[PDB]
């Protein structure tokens, strides 16, 4: 009774959108096989489940029909109903006994699609019908990782209500906590952390949860991980410490939080670099003060870079610690030369408080370049500055 | 069971003992089918009880195999994780030592670990495939869906199918090698890891090594005895020349076997999958210790015969019996009908010799090529066997017989090349090669005509000398270029950093390649001059001494050629012997970015159009 | 780390690489303690950050070790289950074949599997003990209960602590062997399984075997050369006797090392834990291949020196230099100061020789006993060294010097026995043994006096002959009985089925024991007559030929003695060298019947009274 | 205030066993240190929890006392309270926060003692407070095995409500199903089987659940195991089959139940023994009829035992299948002699219905024994009547 317009589409699919009770009754009176498939192994049941009215879905459910049919990609009616989110129709199929445990040809289960798309109500319905919670994708990605990837709080809460494992690693060497931290979803991170995750697990790049949270700058996530008991000073392959990452990124709050819970400062980073070195290189007064207040060693060097930066407050803070002047650079250049040629008058009176510092220039001669000749070359004698300074 | 085409060579027999018994299951099903009572003769109860009897045994066997696979996979997974941890610890220790050759060996260890991970992935996949096919056949034969239900209930939930830690270990190994063993580069790291050493995880049988030591010691002491006896016990008023040619043939055979053992070692360690190229049996092949042992045994026999010739052990037995006894025992050890003394290799070699000598009738595999070319290199053994027949027949060069004996190996490979021309119908690698093995014919023929016409003294003698010299230079240059370009693959335009080499290099160092180039040049010229001199009766002063001193050099050149030709066959498939270029061990594909760009929006698109 | 007293010998170094680093953890804790800033000098924040720095590293290390133990235990558990399944399959196949030696080998395989299960149980227990002690020390040192909390949270829930499948496998293995390999009998099955082969799961280093083959081949060919040279090149108008004694000493040393290698092989395979009895280092000991290689090397040197003596290699170098060079190289290879060429064994042997020769001053271990008794057997080497000194000093029996040289080994063990009498203060096994080694003195002294007084011709010569014959029979019978009863343990009253043997038999067959008894009888009598004849100048016809032909027989007797004395030491502990009789590998106790008779009624009884 | 009674025991603990309200009131009136422990590591709380009044437990709850105290044997108050069954007092201790996860020196947990003793209510209370369910004893015995050993239906039901594993092997290589079958607790076996056990596992002796149930004679357990999917013909260590054991024991119902599900009969036991062999040896008419009705092989011999038994119904059953007479015993004795001297007159005319049997002695002559000598001595020979008749 069907007319082929070379499209291979049944009248049911075309008439599903403009569904009317009288025309549907007239068509069902004209007995035609409802179980017939389509040119692409589809079924009018799929169209009814997609957007069809409740009445037509209920009528198609009635009488013997192939409820558990596989489409071209192996996606049943339930899979398409969960993916294309619709709490109803899904409700009717689940109450009628549609199989939740069917497996897609792409090795992806309905619960994974429901969690990734974010349809929390479909996730709740599937969980209540006994859909397996600790299942995995074809890469080992549990639904928890998929749900926490985009920070779907309701989906993660509903899935963790069952007791889904967190230590299980998903695709690309990712856990729930790491992917939640990457997206910066604070309450999702709290929800995951409430079930005792193994915080110290590594991602694909080797970056832990704390390192990613610090580099991105999520202060709340960093503090929550610290409260959880994260191993603070795990170093990346770049040689950087999480404190170094926080101070370089420009995160005063994260630096203070990492200092509150006792973290090392004298760590040797890449190419002879420490947290104080990065702070003084960037010249952030609060970061330098916070690091210095915690008693690091100035030797591992900030002296020459601070002198070149010449910021007055950095100079005062670093001089209050008591770093000895005659330390020189790796090239042999004494910081005294660059300190003096810049003509810093404010530092002049501050440099007359210590014996070695008061002697200043006349003490060291390492590279053999006599500074007295250069001083005498200058018409305006520097000695008047020392005389008037006191 | 058709494991694979490349992984088959890397699979240890203890690995094969732990796979599903596909053949046993199929035989069990066929036995159940064949002995089934019929409904026509017997009632339904008798048939039902027979099928219950069969199904119970079948499912007990399936449960045992499934448990075996689970246990072995758990063991191998734990081993892989432990070895990965150990390798990371070693790498971090090395980095800490350097910041505040072992690195090449560490990359080699990562290559072997990667090979282990690929083998375990193969273990998962083929066992699942075997279960699926066996239970589908069960369903077809007994018409019951119990096979599929049992598969869903037990097989699909088993740890070996569901545990996906091996893929993660593969990805982490690739990441570690890429970011730490080399600079940021994935193509180079994958190129290095994709060619693991073929040598599977088994040592020598611990008695072959002992016998190699035994024969090496006996051979060294016997050689010292030979040197002392020759220095002190010297003949007078006799020609020792008939003995030196015979024992020259024996010596070249022994040295060829020794150097072929070294070639097998080099291929096996460097990563060249010679098992697939030679089309050897992936199970029960021969390592280098076996070849060393055979070479040592034949060396012991050769030294004993030579000493018996120098001394006078038995008064009644004359001197010429010892070469006869030596070669009779060698040929008997080659054509032993029984199953003892390397029966598999001996029968394979006999079949290969039969196919090589009757060349155009048999299809040309890689082994026929390799052994015909080895004959091209070892023609001196054939010539000395001919001389032995001549010297033991006429007494104690009839009409160009020696020239024909020289041209026999070149003819074998010439007609193999023409047969491959008929089969494949490509004129580039076949007719050119035939022209090469015909220029050898021209060399020999013009040298022989020069020798014959020098006695005449006619003015045509200089014309034949000019023909000989031009064909000498043509054949030498032709073979040299063909070697270094098509047989070795060197001098490629694609290599940018390897200079006068090709893109892919298997052997650890490059100086090997260069020194091989120089030695191959000088030794191809020496080989051509050896053929010319030994084919001519120019002068007996240099003759029989030039050939004697240059033959071991020729075998040296040939085993170097073996190294680099097998390397080229593995890498660039220069011969159309197999319809797959990629033998290098690589895992299955991964498309995690396909799940991305899905799961978030309106995918759709499941319809064909 | 003090694994155990018996399991230590069976533990492969790859097993030891997977235990917890107890020493590393203790050193880390002590480093943290030593570098801790004080509250007096530094504020609380500085101390707290230092302890945080230490604790983070400590707990990362603990997590890594715990993961290592979990992974290795999982691998070994899977291996054990797979091997159990394979052994059951083999046993059922054998039973099916028989119903419708491999059985001894199958019991041996079950013994090795049982040993593996015991080693894995040890793996669980010692790693848990190590974690408990390390974390208790952490709690003590840093005064924080984080160690115990971490242990409860991670260690006590780890798979290696909780998985109790190894005990079940042990019980099932015992049940299987008891009910299937033997008739219903648990004592016999446990007796067989409790003595596994000591040889741990490692083959030879694959180069020691090759060198053994090399030296064996060189030695065989050199011996053939020696035989031919002696048969053809014979001296005239000279006495070859001075050479034969020197090379006799060398020959006995080489043969003793070879036979000692065979003894080591026999002990290792049969199950005799010679490592513990000799008190050798459980790590880096020597298998039989190393002893075979050393024996072969010294044999090569000895044969080369002997050939140089027969021939005339160097005109200026005289004949007597070659024995000098041989023994100079031997003694230098024995006292090499450097770390090359078996430094561990060489230094152990030097220390043992120092303790043996200065006997009463050093406490008598088992090694001092064994080597003093080997000297009792090899006194001919000492006598030939003395003869070499005499023959190279006087020219080219001064006053009983030869008698003293013969009595030196007997004196060493006599005074060791008296020292053990002083130490242990038990007259049964010590004073009797001293009387034995004094009857040897009486034999030698009366033989020498008989020789001296036969020249006089006085009537006392027959009296001394009667004394010599009575002491000959007394010493022969005394040593024979002492051997077969206390040194071998045979002829026990407890054995009912083994007839003239003891209850426990390690070696697979009994005929070995009987033929050893007969050979030991005849060869102790031959040894006594050899000592008497070589100590007397009765007649040079039989002399220097009786000793030469009987010395290798004496070394044969001694290595047979080695087998059975080490077997007796393992089984019946006949010497009080260790305060534990039970070395045989046995698991921990099981009392499941104690939970029964509880759990059902009013247990109570927890109060002391 | 200290009294040395030569026992080191305070009067409170001595009076705890004979606990009375008057003595407790008198002791609490005279204020004395309640925190005092015992010389034997005991505590008044231990005696209160053993059988003491709830009043004294509540009184000891007040004021600082070691609630989680370890006694000489490592048994806490909670352990002794759970072992010696008392729902109350246990109620108060659990409600007050006493730890249920405490581990004894025997590595036996309170849930294990409660399950083995069979106090189901204490098991329920312990589970309700979060006690670990799938724990193990030091031999690997889960509380499920301990509960099912004596077949406590309520304990097994309560413990399986949580989801305790069944495949886990207890001490001496035993699971819950095997011990329940050994104890003959049919309803416990049904309860265990309701959760999909691995029925085919073997016990210490190698006997499976079906073998034990058949040998002991539990018809209902046998049928339930058979319905569960038990592998019928798993061989015993003696080589006997479950059908052979059932027919030997004399269990007609078990034989019929094993035959209802299609089970093999021609199985080969120890030393040429089958089910029919044992049935004809024991001569049970119903068993022989049931075995024969299912077409076994009478060729392998039943003739000798059939003749020796001489039971008429056995002969009528066995002869109809068509067992060949020419088999002879291996002992050399011809059955014809005993058949003649046994006065087998009724079977005589029954044995003249087939040609080969009618031929009788004329066809076979193997051992040379001519029974005609005995026939001549008999005054009334059986075969002479037939010979004279025709």
């Amino acid at each position: 009774v069907d007319e082929r317009n070379e499209c291979g589409q049944t009248p049911l699919m075309i008439a599903a959108e403009q569904g009317n009770l009288e025309i549907v009754k007239e068509l069902i009176k004209n007995g035609a096989n409802c179980n017939l498939e389509d040119l692409d192994n589809w079924t009018a049941l799929i169209s009814a489940s997609k957007e069809g009215h409740v009445h037509i879905v209920e009528e198609l459910l009635k009488c013997g029909v192939n409820l558990e049919h596989r489409d071209m990609g192996g996606w049943t009616a339930l899979m398409w109903a969960c993916y294309k989110g619709r709490t109803d129709v899904v409700e009717l199929l689940l109450s009628h006994g549609a199989n939740p445990s069917v497996t897609g040809l792409y090795s992806v289960y309905p619960i994974i699609w429901a969690a990734g798309r974010g349809h929390a109500d479909i996730v709740h319905l599937l969980l209540q019908n006994g859909a397996k919670v600790n299942c995995s994708d074809k890469y080992g990605t549990t639904p928890l990782v998929w749900a926490a990837r985009k920070g779907h709080l309701e989906c993660v809460k509903h899935l963790l209500a069952m007791g889904a494992d967190v230590d299980q690693e998903g695709a690309n060497s990712m856990t729930a906590l790491i992917v939640a931290v990457k997206g910066g979803y604070t309450q999702s991170v709290k929800e995951i952390l409430k079930r005792n995750p193994n915080v110290n697990l590594t991602d694909k790049d080797g970056n832990t949860a704390l390192m990613i949270a610090s580099k991105e700058g999520h202060t709340e996530i960093v503090q929550d991980l610290l409260d959880a008991g994260t191993y603070v000073n795990i170093p990346d392959r770049s040689g950087d410490t999480v404190l170094i990452g926080a101070v370089r990124g420009g995160h005063v709050e994260i630096v203070r939080a990492l200092l509150q819970k006792y973290a090392d400062i004298d760590i040797r980073g890449q190419d002879n670099k420490t947290a104080l070195y990065w702070a003084v290189e960037k010249g952030n007064a609060t970061m330098v003060r916070d690091i210095l207040q915690c008693n690091p060693d100035t030797e591992i060097t900030p002296l020459i870079k601070a002198t070149k930066m010449r910021n007055i407050e950095v100079v005062e803070l670093l001089l209050d610690k008591g770093a000895k002047v005659s330390a020189v650079d790796k090239k042999g250049d004494t910081p005294l030369h660059i300190a003096i040629r810049g003509r810093s008058r404010k530092l002049a009176e501050l440099l007359l408080r210590n014996p070695k510092d008061g002697r200043l220039l006349y003490r060291p001669n390492k590279a053999g370049e006599t500074p007295y000749n250069i001083d005498c070359s200058h018409q305006k004698s520097i000695l008047t500055q020392i005389f008037g300074a006191r | 069971m058709k494991f694979a085409e490349h992984l088959s060579a890397h699979i240890t027999p203890e690995w094969r003992k732990q796979y599903i018994q596909y053949e046993a299951f199929k035989d069990m099903l066929y036995s159940a089918q064949d002995q089934a009572p019929s409904v026509e003769v017997t009632d339904e109860d008798t048939v039902k009880r027979y099928f219950a009897k069969f199904e119970e045994k079948f499912f007990q066997t399936c449960e045992k195999e499934l448990a075996k696979i689970n246990t072995f996979y758990s063991e191998k997974l734990a081993e892989a994780q432990r070895r990965f941890a150990t390798l990371q610890n070693e790498l971090q220790s090395s980095l800490d030592a350097q910041k505040e050759r072992n690195i090449k060996d560490l990359k080699l260890a990562f290559s072997e670990f990667y090979l282990s991970l690929i083998l375990l992935q193969n273990y998962q996949n083929l066992n699942f495939t075997g279960f699926r096919k066996i239970l589908k056949k069960h369903d077809k034969i007994l018409e019951t869906s119990r096979g599929a239900d049992w598969r869903v209930a037990h097989v699909e939930v088993a740890p070996f199918y569901t545990c996906k830690k091996i893929n993660q270990l593969i990805s982490e190994t690739e990441a570690v090698v890429t970011n730490e063993l080399e600079d940021g580069d994935r193509q180079k790291a994958m190129k290095r890891l994709r060619v693991p050493p073929l040598g599977a995880a088994q040592p020598a049988p611990a008695w072959t090594t002992f016998r190699v030591g035994l024969f090496c010691g006996i051979f060294i002491v016997l050689n010292i005895t030979l040197v002392l006896a020759a220095v002190f016990k010297l003949e007078t008023d006799r020609s020792i020349w008939p003995l030196i040619r015979i024992y020259r043939g024996g010596f070249l055979l022994i040295e060829f076997l020794f150097l072929l053992g070294i070639n097998t070692y080099g291929w096996r360690q460097a990563g060249v999958n010679h098992v697939l190229i030679f089309e050897l049996n992936p199970r029960s092949n021969l390592s280098h210790q076996h070849l060393f042992e055979i070479a040592g045994f034949l060396g012991i026999l050769w030294c004993l015969s030579l000493l018996a010739c120098f001394f006078a052990p038995i008064s009644v037995i004359p001197t010429y019996v010892y070469p006869l006894a030596l070669y009779g025992f060698m040929v008997f050890f080659l054509i032993n009908p029984t199953k003892t003394f390397y029966y598999k290799s001996r029968f394979w070699l006999l079949k290969l010799l039969f196919r090589v000598f009757t060349a155009p009738f048999h299809k040309v595999g890689f082994a026929d090529f390799w052994l015909a070319d080895q004959l091209n290199s070892l023609s001196v053994i054939l010539m000395d066997l001919e001389y032995m027949i001549c010297f033991y027949s006429l007494e104690l060069y009839t009409y160009g017989v020696r020239a024909i004996v020289q041209c026999i190996p070149a003819w074998l490979r010439f007609i193999q090349c023409l047969r491959r021309y008929r089969d494949t119908k490509r004129a580039f690698p076949h007719l050119v090669n035939a022209g090469k093995y015909s220029t050898t014919f021209f060399m020999v023929t013009f040298a022989a005509l020069y020798s014959t016409h020098k006695e005449r003294g006619h003015s045509d003698t200089m014309v034949f000398f000019y023909l000989w010299i031009v064909f000498y230079i043509i054949s030498s240059c032709y073979t040299l270029i063909w070697d270094l370009k098509m047989d070795w693959g060197l001098f490629d335009k694609n290599a940018g950093e390897n200079t006068f080499l090709r893109e892919e290099i298997v052997y650890p160092q490059k100086a090997y390649y260069y020194c091989a180039i120089i030695e191959d040049v000088i030794l191809r010229f020496a080989w051509t001059i050896q053929i010319s001199i030994t084919s001519t009766t120019l002068l007996p002063h240099s003759g029989d001494i030039i050939a004697t001193v240059f033959a071991p050099l020729e075998v040296f050149r040939r085993f170097v050629w073996n190294f680099f030709r097998l390397e080229n066959e593995h890498l660039n498939n220069c011969g159309e012997f197999r319809a797959v270029r990629d033998i290098s061990v690589a895992p299955l594909n991964a498309d995690d970015q396909t799940l991305l760009e899905q799961m978030m929006d309106q995918d759709d698109g499941v319809r064909n159009r």
